């Protein structure tokens, strides 16, 4: 969710992860963690 | 959580025994004993003991622990 | 006594753009000008004594 | 290829060794000409031309390899200019010694020296390595 | 093991429907380990180029295997001789026959 | 006395202090070897154009760096602790001599026998003999017999002060209310120079200490002479 | 508008600056009294004065270099700055109470510099040991201006600890938990717990001085049953954790600094690092009296504060350690920030292990008071905590600012200054092993060849200071905008552009499990 | 407020011979506070 | 194109390098500083008494 | 890093003045007050 | 054609290579160090005081005029 645009997601990309790995996600197509490939998909 | 109670279980708990577990291991030399003096308010007998002679304590030391009469 | 809470509530939600610290009134702005003349009053005196205690 | 300051939320193109193929295409507006390569590409290379071939790579990519990872002269610059202000400092060192330093004490004039160093010999003052020890008391003279 | 290292990142490449983005994430992870990578694995990420229409990243590819030798130039020349077939193939030329090694 | 250009400790004049020459040169042969790993390592990770990047398992290395400078600790520390109770052992003194600092000069007692009292302050600048070192001499030096242990008891009768001689290894704090005991044993005869070593107000660089280590003999007629 | 941004802030980043412009005019001052120092011993002889003139300068030095550039530097400038954006945080917990942190801090310096205005000045030793701070040696306002001073400095860190450890503890994302938080800001939440339990013991020792001189208390006067080593244990109780609250900031920067500039994502070893610094902070309250090995104590209290001292070395390893393996195998990149964070690495292990030196209670009985000490903590201070700050600067400013340094200049300023600390200090080890005392205006003839090359290092450091002015003001003089910034993934401060927003995380961001 | 380089500051680096002028001052004050302090007690 | 550096380096190397040694070998041995090296194998010791 | 070329460039006569003028900041008041200690 | 070279572990084994490098350097200084300081000093004070006679020393100094006792 956001009520912008875009927001920072941060991806523990496995349970006890020390390292976040931050992005901004923005509005259209789903975007993929540069770590794990994750997909996230904002929903202004 | 669990994950704070292990790390300090292993960071400072366990280290703590193994600095004691170092210093108990470097002062673990056996004490040079002292004379023996028949002082009446020790090695008391009121009553003979339920073991052995019933003159020896349980965990009787025959190096530190003097009977009533001395080192054996 | 009665609950006038949601009076003060209505007061200090007031779409008027002034601070928490000047929202009550009149009366905050006087006590904000008290305060604020014997700080910077009191630090300039507080100069001038460092300025005589500074020479025998 | 013009970077904006209000583009920073955007993925963005890096020449790095240790990232090879960045998020973004260093060129995404195409000409005609590059528009008709990009259609070129689809086809067998073997058909492309050095000069077409160069044109892709430049339009992925800003600097090869060897561009981002060249030496440069800088060392020159850094080590010169610190050897500089490291003697504009003596400068401020003569100031110093000039105007500011009055003389040293008379202990330091080369006769107290002579006789101090007889007296430090005379009372054997550190005999066993550090400084009587280096006087040979037999010979009257340092080793 | 090294043959079992090597299969995963060639089934990695091989993915016939692999697309740009999961192209440069493989290359940009490969990269980050202590080798530099079998011909082998370096032949399946070049005809994935192929099938995604991008030559420009066939070259960078050839780049970063003479990056990750470091001081040991003779590995280079090895992958390169060893994808030759390969290059001759897919009409990829080298950073060298494209100059962009100057 | 320090020389000019010194690097090191002043030559040892005490047992103890030729003990706390051998203990620095093994605990600086390991500040020099781990100074010099440290740096070569170093230079070692930034001279090389080959790269892993990727998440680096840490637990094996970590044994080797607990337990080595667990172990150096270990060696260090078994002759630094045999040095500070070999000080603090029994030893039975001969004499007794206490010093009491003031702000700029030190008063010593020898009261086993006689009330020997007197002031030592600095030989000013302008007042040096040829060949006397400057900020160090005293006009009244501390004599002593030499060969002989000699417990000194340290005081102030002011602010702080603390007996420093280098080269017997002796640093004791001046301390009003307080009677602080060091032990003193000189193998030699000769001059042995200190200085005041807490910070005391506007003399604190110019009210040194200097012993002179004699005979017995000698010392008995120089206290006859003091009183 | 301007009063109401600057003089009324209730914003992290504003107030960092205004910490960061206040360390920097008290690194000037620390500066020019380090220079008074270095020309007083110059040459043999006296150059000002005597002991009094010269121990309010060594004192004041030392107050300044600690209380009003160190730690506002790092812990209000960088502190304020970093921990919200690592955190996603909106601000701080206390963003009016933060304020007031450090509006206390310039009060605080008018104090000290009245104090050495008035009367003849505190020549006492940053310690303030009684009696020579009392009320008979030290006559008149000197002294109480001084505690004065340290009151308003403490209040300041005191409610800004309690302000960092609430923010660090309560205004992380709900998923991320302490072992998701970057090691800065572990370094400042550790540093924030030692600030909170030392300064009060300081502030009661410092008071019952006060009392001693005011009211006709006598703690530390032995005519009414006082004690003047009690008031040194109060203070080193206190100054040891303080060393640690020194160095601890400076540990978490190196951290960001050396992965950062290896290209990794993370340091290595991230649980040991904070192991070490939680290690660290923990035996840093245990080991005081490693400051009066000379007052007399008994044989096992020095023989436990000799073993308990050495012990501080095995967490500390495993940092230094941690960074030369968080180098291994990086993509180097030899930028100014990386230079200072090398040297830190290599300056503070020396500077370490002349500390292990000191902490053998037989050797130190000929080191205490000593020009070797003086040797051990400015290795750690003047080419550790101020690497640290120097490699945060030039690593972050295009952060603040928005603006790049030239990266050349700031390799020439690092040259001159590695050279100048250098020949500063390294000497300083001779004069200490061959007993050249602490505190000292003038030295017998023996010390001079090494007391020159101090004083001549002394002045290659104020060419670098110099430089450093002139480097900040090129910066803002040709307004080199950035584009962009590499690691953005596993560096979060920079994702909101330079300079962030007047408000950053005001949606915060998303962080599932 | 306003926001972006040289905005987000105490002091202005609109002129950059201005902004010296008070760079001079701030860090030259600051240098020169303890020599003056010296010079005050000598002269007592 | 050549940069500051391929232009200056030189130069910079060489007048940095020759004015540092100048002025340094000048402070010390021109202006009356005194080192007070040690007298070791320097000093002829002469009678004090 | 990368930024954009200076909106308003320092030439090198620009940065010796400011050099100059930052070191002489530092260097005459100190200098005022050490070349006057007699006299104090 | 070239030889297949070694392509993998390269950081590792040069890593290894050069801490037992490292570790036998460190011994060849102890050793040094131990000749030229640590047994330097210990044999200086011995041969010093092996046959050092503190009268005779006491002696000399006297004779110089260096005390205020003698
Ligand atoms: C940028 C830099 C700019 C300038 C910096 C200033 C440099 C000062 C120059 C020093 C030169 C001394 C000299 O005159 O040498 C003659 C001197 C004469 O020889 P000697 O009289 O036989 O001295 C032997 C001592 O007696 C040996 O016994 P001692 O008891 O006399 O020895 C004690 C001495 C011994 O220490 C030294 O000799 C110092 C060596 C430092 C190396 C640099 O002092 C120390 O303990 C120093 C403490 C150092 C702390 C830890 C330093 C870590 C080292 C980093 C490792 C990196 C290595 C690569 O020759 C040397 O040994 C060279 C030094
Ligand atoms: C012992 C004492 C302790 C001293 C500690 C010193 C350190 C204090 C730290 C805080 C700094 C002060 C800022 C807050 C309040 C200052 C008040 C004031 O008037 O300031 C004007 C002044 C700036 O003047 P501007 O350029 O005309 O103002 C532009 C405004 O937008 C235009 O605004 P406007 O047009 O509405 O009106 C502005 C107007 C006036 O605005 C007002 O309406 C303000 C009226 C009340 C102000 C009360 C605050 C006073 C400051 C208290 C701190 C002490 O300003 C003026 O032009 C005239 C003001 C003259 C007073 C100057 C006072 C500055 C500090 C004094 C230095 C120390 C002196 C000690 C003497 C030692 C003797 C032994 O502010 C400063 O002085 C800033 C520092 C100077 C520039 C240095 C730059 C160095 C760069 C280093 C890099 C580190 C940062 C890295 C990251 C950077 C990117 C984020
Ligand atoms: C940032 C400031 C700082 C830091 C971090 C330290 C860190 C340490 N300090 Fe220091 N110290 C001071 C600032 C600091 N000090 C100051 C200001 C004083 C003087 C106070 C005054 O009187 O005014 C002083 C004084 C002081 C004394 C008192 C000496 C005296 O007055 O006689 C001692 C005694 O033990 C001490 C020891 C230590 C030790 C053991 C550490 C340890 O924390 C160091 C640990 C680090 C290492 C050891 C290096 C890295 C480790 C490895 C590479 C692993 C392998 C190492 C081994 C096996 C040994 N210091
Ligand atoms: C952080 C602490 C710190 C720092 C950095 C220094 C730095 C220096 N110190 Fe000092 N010093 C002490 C803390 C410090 N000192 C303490 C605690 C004492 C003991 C006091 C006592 O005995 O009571 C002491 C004592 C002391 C003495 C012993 C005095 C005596 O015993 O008689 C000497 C002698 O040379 C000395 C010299 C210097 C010199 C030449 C520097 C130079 O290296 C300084 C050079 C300049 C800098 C390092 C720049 C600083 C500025 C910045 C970093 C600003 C940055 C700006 C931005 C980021 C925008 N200091
Ligand atoms: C190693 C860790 C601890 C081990 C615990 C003890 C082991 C054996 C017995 C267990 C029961 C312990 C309970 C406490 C009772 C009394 C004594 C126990 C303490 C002990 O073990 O003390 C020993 C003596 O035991 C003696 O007498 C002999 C004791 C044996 C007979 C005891 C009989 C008395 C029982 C009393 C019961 C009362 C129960 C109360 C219930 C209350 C409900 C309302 C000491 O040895 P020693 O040689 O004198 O000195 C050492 C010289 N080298
Ligand atoms: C010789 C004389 C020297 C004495 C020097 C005196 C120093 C300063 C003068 C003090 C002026 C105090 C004025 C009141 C300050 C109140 C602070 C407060 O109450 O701070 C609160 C936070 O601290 C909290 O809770 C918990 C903490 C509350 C702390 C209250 C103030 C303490 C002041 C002295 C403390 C010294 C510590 C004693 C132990 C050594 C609120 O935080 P804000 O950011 O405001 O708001 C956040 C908003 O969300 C609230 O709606
Ligand atoms: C709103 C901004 C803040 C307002 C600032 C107000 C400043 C004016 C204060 C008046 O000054 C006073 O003068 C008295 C002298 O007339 C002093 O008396 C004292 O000093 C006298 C000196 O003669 C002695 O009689 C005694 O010590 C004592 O009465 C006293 O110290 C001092 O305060
Ligand atoms: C007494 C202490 C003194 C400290 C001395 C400081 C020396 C200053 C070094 C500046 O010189 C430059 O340094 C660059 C790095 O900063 C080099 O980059 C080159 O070399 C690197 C490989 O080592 C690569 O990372 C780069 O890509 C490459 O351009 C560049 O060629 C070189 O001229
Ligand atoms: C003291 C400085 C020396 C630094 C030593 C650092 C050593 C770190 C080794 C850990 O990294 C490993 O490297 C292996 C590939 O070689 C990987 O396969 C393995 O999965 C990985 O964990
Ligand atoms: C530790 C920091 C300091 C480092 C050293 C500072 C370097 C010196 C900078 C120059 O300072 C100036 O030097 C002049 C002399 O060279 C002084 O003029 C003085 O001497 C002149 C020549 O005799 C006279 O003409 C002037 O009237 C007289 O004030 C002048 O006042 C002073 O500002
Ligand atoms: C009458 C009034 C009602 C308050 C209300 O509900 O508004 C009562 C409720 C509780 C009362 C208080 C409590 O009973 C406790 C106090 C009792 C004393 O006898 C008078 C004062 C005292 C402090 C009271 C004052 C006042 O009468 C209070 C405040
Ligand atoms: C258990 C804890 C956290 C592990 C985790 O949850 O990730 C880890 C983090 C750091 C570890 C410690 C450090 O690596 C330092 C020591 C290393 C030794 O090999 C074991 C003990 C030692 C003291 C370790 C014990 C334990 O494994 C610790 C304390
Ligand atoms: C957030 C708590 C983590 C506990 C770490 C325990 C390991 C460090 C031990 C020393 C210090 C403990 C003090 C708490
Ligand atoms: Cu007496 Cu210092
Ligand atoms: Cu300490
Ligand atoms: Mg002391
Ligand atoms: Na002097
Ligand atoms: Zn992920």
């Amino acid at each position: 969710p956001s009520i912008t645009n875009k927001r920072i997601v941060g991806c523990i990309c496995e349970e006890d992860n020390s390292t976040v790995i931050w992005f901004w996600l923005h509005k259209g197509e789903a975007q993929r963690c540069p770590s794990c490939g994750t997909h996230y998909k904002l929903v202004p | 959580g669990a994950r704070t109670w292990r790390f300090l279980t292993f960071g400072l708990a366990l280290p703590s025994v193994a600095l004691c577990t170092l210093n108990s291991w470097l002062h673990s030399g056996h004490r040079e004993r002292p004379a023996f003096i028949p002082y009446h308010h020790l090695r008391i007998r009121t009553k003979p003991f339920s073991w052995g002679d019933g003159n020896h304590t349980f965990f009787h030391n025959p190096r530190v622990n003097p009977l009533p009469t001395g080192y054996e | 006594f009665e609950n006038r809470v949601a009076e003060k509530q209505k007061l200090f939600q007031e779409d008027n753009g002034l601070p928490v610290h000047l929202k009550g009134g009149a009366t905050d702005n006087i006590l904000y000008r008290v305060t604020m003349t014997l700080c910077l009053g009191g630090t300039l005196y507080s100069l001038y004594c460092l300025g005589w205690a500074s020479f025998p | 290829s013009v970077v904006k300051s209000e583009d920073y939320a955007l993925p963005s193109y890096v020449d790095r060794r240790d990232y090879p193929l960045p998020d973004v295409a260093h060129v995404k507006n195409l000409s005609a000409s590059q528009k008709a390569l990009k259609e070129k590409e689809k086809a067998s290379w073997s058909s492309l031309s050095i000069d077409e071939k160069v044109e892709l790579y430049r339009l992925k990519f800003k600097e090869s390899f060897a561009e981002m990872n060249r030496s440069t002269n800088e060392w020159k610059t850094v080590v010169g200019a610190a050897m500089f202000f490291i003697g504009f400092t003596a400068l401020l060192l003569i100031w110093e010694k000039h105007y500011v330093y009055g003389p040293i004490p008379h202990t330091f004039e080369e006769e107290w020296v002579a006789k101090q160093t007889k007296r430090m010999l005379d009372m054997k003052v550190a005999p066993i390595q550090g400084f009587s020890a280096k006087w040979d008391y037999d010979k009257n003279e340092w080793k | 093991t090294d043959e079992e290292f090597d299969a995963r990142w060639v089934t990695y490449f091989n993915k016939p429907d692999i697309d740009a983005w999961e192209l440069r994430k493989g290359m940009n992870t490969l990269v980050g380990y202590d080798l530099v990578p079998e011909p082998k694995i370096i032949d399946a990420a070049l005809r994935a180029c192929r099938r995604l229409n991008d030559f420009a990243s066939a070259v960078r590819i050839l780049e970063v295997v003479k990056d990750k030798a470091g001081p040991h130039k003779e590995i280079y020349p090895y992958v390169i001789q060893e994808l030759r077939p390969t290059l001759n193939e897919l009409g990829i030329s080298t950073p060298e026959e494209l100059g962009l090694d100057k | 006395m320090a020389y000019p250009m010194q690097l090191g400790f002043q030559d040892a004049t005490s047992p103890i202090m030729e003990e706390l020459l051998h203990f620095h040169d093994h605990t600086l042969m390991i500040v020099f070897l781990i100074s010099s790993l440290v740096l070569y390592i170093i230079s070692l990770m930034l001279t090389t154009k080959l790269t892993h990047t990727s998440t680096m398992d840490a637990q094996e290395v970590e044994t080797i760096w607990t337990i080595l400078p667990a172990i150096i600790l270990i060696l260090i520390a078994l002759p630094s602790l045999r040095i500070l109770y070999m000080m603090d052992e029994i030893n039975n003194p001969s004499l007794t001599v206490k010093t009491m600092g003031h702000q700029w000069y030190w008063s010593y007692e020898y009261t086993d026998y006689e009330d020997l009292s007197f002031d030592s302050y600095m030989i000013p600048t302008s007042e040096l003999k040829p060949g006397e070192l400057r900020l160090l001499e005293v006009d009244n030096r501390v004599v002593l017999p030499m060969e002989m242990t000699i417990r000194m008891l340290v005081s102030s009768e002011d602010v702080l002060h603390s007996w420093a001689v280098p080269s017997l290894g002796l640093k004791t704090d001046a301390i009003p209310g307080r009677l602080n005991q060091t032990t003193l044993m000189s193998s030699r005869p000769g001059l042995y120079y200190g200085q005041c070593s807490e910070i005391c107000g506007s003399n604190h660089s110019f009210m040194p200490i200097v012993l002179e280590l004699v005979p017995l003999k000698y010392f008995e007629k120089w206290s006859a002479s003091m009183l | 508008m301007f009063i109401n941004r600057w003089l009324f802030s209730t914003n992290h980043k504003d107030i960092g600056t205004l910490y960061l412009l206040f360390g920097a005019w008290a690194g000037m001052v620390g500066t020019a009294l380090s220079l008074l120092i270095r020309a007083e011993l110059g040459q043999p002889g006296t150059l000002l004065g005597d002991d009094q003139i010269y121990n309010v300068v060594v004192t004041a030095h030392a107050f300044v270099m600690i209380f009003f550039m160190v730690m506002p530097i790092m812990i209000g400038g960088f502190g304020n700055w970093l921990v919200p954006l690592m955190i996603g945080a909106p601000d701080m917990a206390f963003p009016r109470m933060n304020n007031m942190s450090f509006w206390l801090l310039p009060p605080s310096f008018l104090l000290l510099l009245a104090s050495s205005m008035v009367e003849a000045g505190a020549g006492t030793g940053w310690t303030v040991y009684p009696p020579l701070a009392g009320n008979l040696a030290h006559a008149g306002a000197s002294v109480d201006l001084t505690i004065f001073s340290l009151h308003l400095a403490g209040v300041s860190s005191i409610l800004g600890a309690i302000n960092f450890i609430t923010t660090i503890i309560n205004m992380k994302p709900p998923a991320m938990s302490q072992y998701q938080t970057p090691l800065f800001v572990w370094s400042v939440m550790i540093t924030a717990v030692l600030l909170l339990l030392s300064l009060p013991v300081l502030a009661a020792g410092i008071t019952m001085l006060l009392t001693d001189r005011n009211l006709n208390t006598t703690f530390f006067d032995p005519a009414g049953g006082g004690d003047p080593i009690l008031y040194q244990h109060l203070f080193w109780f206190f100054g040891h954790p303080e060393v640690y609250i020194l160095i601890l900031p400076g540990f978490g920067m190196i951290s960001h600094i050396v992965t950062y500039y290896s290209g990794k994502k993370e340091p290595f070893g991230y649980m040991g690092m904070v192991w070490a610094m939680m290690s660290i902070g923990f035996l840093g309250f245990i080991v005081w009296a490693h400051h009066m090995f000379t007052v007399g104590m008994d044989v096992d209290t020095r023989a436990y504060f000799t073993s308990a001292t050495m012990i501080i070395a095995i967490p500390t390893g495993v940092k230094v350690f941690s960074w030369l393996a968080t180098l291994h195998g990086g993509n180097i990149k030899w930028s100014p920030a990386m230079m200072w964070a090398l040297g830190f690495i290599f300056l503070f292990t020396v500077g370490g292990l002349t500390g292990i030196v000191l902490a053998n209670s037989s050797l130190d009985i000929v080191l205490h008071d000593t020009y070797y000490v003086v040797a051990h903590f400015h290795y750690v201070l003047s080419m550790g905590a101020v690497f640290a700050i120097m490699g945060g600067f030039v690593h972050w400013f295009p952060l603040f600012s928005g603006y790049t340094l030239n990266d050349t200049w700031a390799k020439i300023h690092f040259a001159i200054m590695f050279v100048g600390v250098n020949m500063t200090f390294f000497p300083q080890h001779f004069l200490g092993l061959s007993g050249m005392p602490r505190r000292y205006s003038d030295y017998p003839d023996a010390y001079t060849m090494w007391n020159t090359i101090s004083s001549m290092g002394s002045f290659i450091s104020l060419t670098a200071v110099m430089l450093m002015v002139f480097i900040i003001w090129e910066a803002f003089a040709s307004k080199r905008e950035v584009l962009t910034v590499d690691l953005t993934t596993t560096n979060l401060e920079w994702l909101n552009g330079c300079p962030p927003p007047y408000h950053t995380f005001e949606e915060p961001t998303y962080v599932n499990l | 407020y306003e926001e972006g380089p040289g905005k987000n500051i105490p002091f202005s680096v609109e002129n950059k011979w201005r902004l010296l002028a008070m760079m001079t001052l701030f860090f030259g004050s600051g240098f020169a506070a303890p020599f003056f302090i010296v010079r005050h007690q000598l002269l007592k | 194109a050549p940069d500051f550096h391929d232009k200056y380096g030189n130069a910079v190397l060489a007048s940095g390098a020759t004015f540092c040694v100048a002025v340094w070998v000048y402070m010390a041995t021109q202006i009356g500083i005194e080192w007070n090296p040690s007298p070791v194998g320097r000093v002829t010791p002469k009678e004090w008494r | 890093i990368t930024a954009k070329p200076a909106k308003t460039p320092t030439s090198p006569k620009e940065q010796a003045i400011g050099l100059s003028v930052t070191f002489l900041s530092f260097l005459l008041p100190a200098g005022w007050v050490l070349y006057h200690l007699d006299n104090y | 054609a070239l030889a297949k070279p070694q392509m993998r572990g390269l950081l590792a084994r040069r890593l290894r290579f050069h801490i037992v490098g490292a570790f036998m350097v460190s011994l060849g200084f102890a050793t040094f160090y131990k000749f030229a300081v640590a047994e330097k000093r210990k044999k200086a004070y011995a041969d010093f005081y092996r046959n050092y006679d503190s009268m005779k020393d006491f002696e000399e100094m006297r004779k110089a005029g260096i005390f205020q006792s003698a």
